[PDB]
């Protein structure tokens, strides 16, 4: 929009976080395919 | 835990998560200035393994 390039804006997941227990985060930086268990 | 510089009043007693680390008592136990560590589920030995 306008500046030519592509930024967030929105991060609309959740209103709460109250009890946190597990946390983990990455180092900072077509077919997908996924299993979950 | 123990290094921080001022607790808590008891009647304001802090409480930690601690959760997916390993937890030694090898530093822990073996400083000197704790005048009690008394464990009573487990031996002070054992709570490492
Ligand atoms: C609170 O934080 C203190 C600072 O990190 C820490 O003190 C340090 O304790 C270790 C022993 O666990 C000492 O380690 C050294 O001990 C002798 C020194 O001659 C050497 O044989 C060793 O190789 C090693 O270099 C540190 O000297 C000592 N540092 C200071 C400033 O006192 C406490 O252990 C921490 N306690 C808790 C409960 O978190
Ligand atoms: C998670 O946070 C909630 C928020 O307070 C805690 O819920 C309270 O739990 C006590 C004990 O069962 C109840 O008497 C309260 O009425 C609860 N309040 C609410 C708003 O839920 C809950 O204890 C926390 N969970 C853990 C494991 O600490
Ligand atoms: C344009 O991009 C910049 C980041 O380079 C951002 O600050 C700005 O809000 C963006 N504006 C629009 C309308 O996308």
């Amino acid at each position: 929009k306008n500046n030519k390039s592509w930024m967030k804006s929105e991060f609309r997941v959740y209103s709460s976080a109250n009890n946190c227990t597990f946390e983990y985060v990455s180092q900072p930086f077509n077919l997908r395919e996924f299993v979950f268990k | 835990v123990f290094n921080a510089t001022r607790f808590a009043s008891v009647y304001a007693w802090n409480r930690k998560r601690i959760s997916n680390c390993v937890a030694d008592y090898s530093v822990l136990y073996n400083s000197a200035s704790f005048s009690t560590f008394k464990c009573y589920g487990v031996s002070p030995t054992k709570l490492n393994d």
